[PDB]
């Protein structure tokens, strides 16, 4: 029986139950989403405000169900509208990352007929993020 | 003239030339006659007992424009391999209902026709509820879009899991239960439907710990966590109770038996939930003993749309391959029910009517029962994203406990995911994919391991 | 009791037959409002079965005709008239105006008649 | 006269008044738990999520009775049912220290004819911590 | 429909002639609170046009006086008489002071004419 | 296409936007301040209480609708009444400045006819501030 550790686990939601993306797992699913049609962005935020917390609920009264800050990460330029190139993707991946080497970055696709994030994961952790486990250290 | 007296029902409802309206509510019956009662009959006596019609000639009758108002036979198909069954179309004005009662609606269509002398069995199969009526509805306090904007969540299922025993767990336990569930990796856990408040458990003690356990477990693993705290009550004030602590505590969503509960309870409650940005988990309890049988009943496809009308976030719409019965074709047909704004008909998939949504927002679905990780590439082939995949003991079965058993789960379908985007067709290459991630994932590994021989097939 | 089992693949068909409400449960519930005898007692009925009615058509007749009806029924020598079960507030018929009207035809019939009468 | 110290004496509920428990001290409260039939468990949390507190409260309406985060800690395995070996429970006290040297850790235990934790001491306390006092200076 | 557009320096002139207003919107507003049948059911007024009547000056007179004039009115034989539109509250009579000595008049006229009387 | 910095962007009102003001710019203000009439005013606050935040809405019920600490900062000295002399201000900024080098440093003015501050822009940032952007890296 092994288990599974409370410190210091923090996962990213879609694929961070996975072992870390290869830069072809990554193209596999922008593949994916030129194949579909849909519209690819990315968002990054600072160490802080990558976390899900509730500081501004200080402000509230009993209206805090489903209110929660950092959500909203930074637009990377503008969500690339019919742009069917994968390469182009990629190479505003490493645009990104390169500009802010320290930040959280994730990669999302919109559906614009549903009018929703269709699906999203993420692309850089900053390197000095000591709140992860590596796949294999995550039980004991 | 008013001839008082008995007559046939045919003479007044049976109207095989009508142009239906596209206002009109439409019910597809599965009609099964008394011997030597003419389906045409039979069919106007549904029509009838179900609008402005009784037994005997009213005088009452000419005091109003019986034309406007009546329900209308206006077609009958008979069925193919069977002797004495018809599908009868019945057109119903909508005048004929209240805005926003759902109640309503099934009081008219179902309220009496089911126990007529005149017939052996009847089964209602679909409605075709017309824009001008869906749009008296408040409807889903928040549907699939927001409710992913809500939760943050994107481009994969949603895990959830019922803490199990159903009952005898006290409410620290309860709480201690949901923490480890919820920190391996699952997004919701859920109280048993039959969880509301009792001698071992009461209500309100369960929802302060496991708000803390929602809290602990969602600092912990940084993702947002939920655990559908149950509204169901004896009394709309006890249900309205609980909702509004629910709300005081901030955690996220609630769940509600409708049919147990009952739709009056149930549209207050979602329109509490659409007033307050409560998530609303709806629970099917009590659908089997209604849409089981072929012969007689109404089939589940018209109990969702009806919930859809009534309000819920999420409802349950079976496993197909787990506990509890479920056919494929019809189930990817009363999933698209649920979910979409426009469903054309199809006959293959039990869909009599065409159904335009009309921008009411999507319900969704929620597979659960008996289903573990062997299940898991079938169900991401089956629903897609948009669903909500269930595991009970699927989870506190797990031979390590909750958080591992979450885990393995959530690992389980991060790879189907993965795997679909990457190409791979998960109807042939399904196993495999589960068995690369055992191969893998030591917790996968342990469950795929004690679940390998379970299946569900019978008869 | 009825909540999950009745769709189960391990059966073809269930039906719950009966329960036996121990008292134990029973002494839980308010139960009914009234019951038989204090429901004769407050209508001040006795010895004989009461009669009813619903107005027909189930639907259709407007407020004032419906009150119309009832008074005509009630004032006949029916204890009780009643909305169809579908009757609840539709476009033909608003519910506070049936309730109003309906009111007075309880009124009415009661005053000619000298019984108590109920809708 | 002496006077009891506020800086920094914080305790741990049942037993944290006494001596520091020696390891057969230990012992002989785990043969307690197995004479009684009751379910050992081992329960544990990292230096932050040890003690009562309130941060979650932000969230609340006028409903914080009885209500503080941290109570909860992480189940190392699971409850060890019908065991009814003191040796084992022991040794999982210490693959359990030996997983987390720097966590709080404690034995707990379980009536289930009661359905209550029946009773719970502490095991470890982490080497870093800083907020406690030895016995003899707890009053100046 | 009519928020911005008609300011458009585009534009010399716009009208909104008409509007198609949908069953399907139709159906999402409670309406009038009781529309003509209703209204005729509840005065009991039936098979003639209704007779009404402004009370004048629109402004200076007093709650008093303007019931007085009231009760003139409505037992001649009118159905209804009205406060002018501009007739609110003000310093020369108060709201519920006129309320007040109309309802008086409205049932005295009533009581008088055996007619159903509003104001 | 270039991306706005979220990191650690933080402005200070009026002209915050534009680059830093020069002794004369300043002085340019301060000539349109006596010009009008106004009373000129300097304030001043330490690093912390230099941002608008919300600690004290932890005592509040639901009435922290246009309520946020820090909008009040310290007053130097007092308003100068009726002082028509550029020269003086100027030599006011440097006392103040000189009196706190560790402080944000503003200079306000009040129209007294209308009863409202009618113009404010920083003059001193403290050197220790990290948490700004010089003009040119605002975007990259
Ligand atoms: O009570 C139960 O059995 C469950 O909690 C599942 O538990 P397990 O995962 O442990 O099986 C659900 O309520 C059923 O899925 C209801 O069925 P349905 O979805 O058809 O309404
Ligand atoms: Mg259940
Ligand atoms: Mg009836
Ligand atoms: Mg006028």
């Amino acid at each position: 029986m092994m288990v599974w550790t409370p410190v210091n686990n923090k996962m990213f939601e879609t694929f961070s139950y996975l072992p870390p993306l290869t830069d072809e797992q990554i193209a596999a699913q922008v593949d994916y989403i030129v194949a579909n049609g849909w519209i690819p962005c990315l968002e990054f935020a600072e160490a802080d405000k990558a976390y899900v917390s509730n500081e501004s609920a200080i402000r509230f009264g009993s209206v805090s169900c489903l209110y929660y800050d950092n959500r909203y990460w930074t637009m990377w330029k503008l969500p690339m509208f019919g742009c069917r190139d994968p390469m182009q993707v990629l190479r505003e991946i490493v645009a990104c990352t390169k500009a802010f080497p320290d930040a959280y970055v994730r990669l999302v696709a919109f559906d614009n007929q549903k009018q929703v994030q269709i699906m999203g994961f993420l692309v850089q952790r900053p390197k000095t993020a000591r709140d992860f486990q590596p796949a294999n250290k995550r039980s004991v | 003239g008013f001839k008082a007296g008995v007559k046939d029902y045919r003479l007044t409802y049976y109207t095989p030339d009508y142009v239906v309206r596209d206002t009109d509510i439409l019910a597809a019956f599965r009609m099964t006659p008394q011997p030597g009662v003419p389906p045409e009959e039979c069919g106007a006596a549904v029509a009838a007992e179900s609008s402005t019609g009784t037994w005997t000639t009213v005088w009452t009758d000419g005091l109003t424009s019986l034309d406007r108002y009546k329900g209308r036979c206006y077609d009958i198909e008979p069925v193919p391999g069977e002797d004495n069954q018809y599908i009868a179309y019945v057109a119903y004005p909508i005048d004929l209902f209240e805005e926003g009662s759902v109640t309503n609606m099934f009081t008219s269509i179902v309220g009496n026709v089911f126990g007529f002398k005149a017939l052996r069995a009847l089964r209602l199969e679909d409605l075709r509820i017309p824009p001008a009526y869906v749009k008296t509805f408040v409807g889903p306090p928040h549907g699939i879009q927001v409710e992913r904007d809500k939760l943050n969540k994107y481009g994969r299922g949603l895990l959830g899991c019922t803490i199990k025993p159903k009952l005898g767990l006290s409410a620290k336990n309860y709480g201690r239960a949901v923490y480890e569930c919820l920190r391996g990796g699952l997004d919701f856990t859920k109280d048993d439907e039959n969880v509301n408040s009792q001698p071992f458990m009461r209500w309100r003690d369960r929802f302060l710990f496991v708000a803390e356990a929602i809290y602990k477990a969602q600092a912990e693993t940084g993702e947002v966590k939920g655990h559908y705290l149950n509204a169901t009550a004896g009394t709309c004030e006890e249900m309205m109770k609980r909702a509004v602590c629910a709300k005081e505590l901030g955690v996220p969503i609630i769940m509600h038996d409708y049919l147990t509960g009952g739709f009056t309870a149930n549209t207050s409650l979602a329109i509490y939930c659409r007033d307050n940005g409560l998530l609303l988990h709806i629970h099917r309890a009590m659908h089997a003993v209604i849409d089981r049988q072929r012969n007689h009943g109404i089939h589940f496809r018209v109990l969702a749309k009806a919930l859809r009308m009534s309000g819920g976030d999420h409802l349950h719409s079976g496993t197909v391959v787990g506990k509890l019965e479920g056919e494929r074709e019809v189930t990817l047909g009363f999933v698209d029910l649920m979910r979409d704004d426009y469903v054309e008909k199809d006959r293959s998939r039990g869909i009599y009517f065409t159904q335009d949504w009309c921008s009411m927002p999507g319900v969704m679905p929620v597979a659960s029962g008996g289903i573990h990780v062997w299940h898991m590439p079938a169900l991401v082939e089956i629903f897609g994203d948009d669903a909500c995949l269930q595991f009970g003991g699927g989870t506190l079965g797990h031979p390590w406990g909750n958080a591992p058993g979450a885990a393995a789960n959530r690992v389980a379908l991060e790879a189907c995911t993965q795997a679909r985007n990457e190409g791979r067709d998960l109807a042939r290459e399904g196993g495999d994919v589960i068995r690369s991630a055992c191969k893998w994932s030591p917790e996968l590994a342990a469950a795929c391991e004690v679940w390998k021989e379970i299946k569900f097939e019978f008869d």
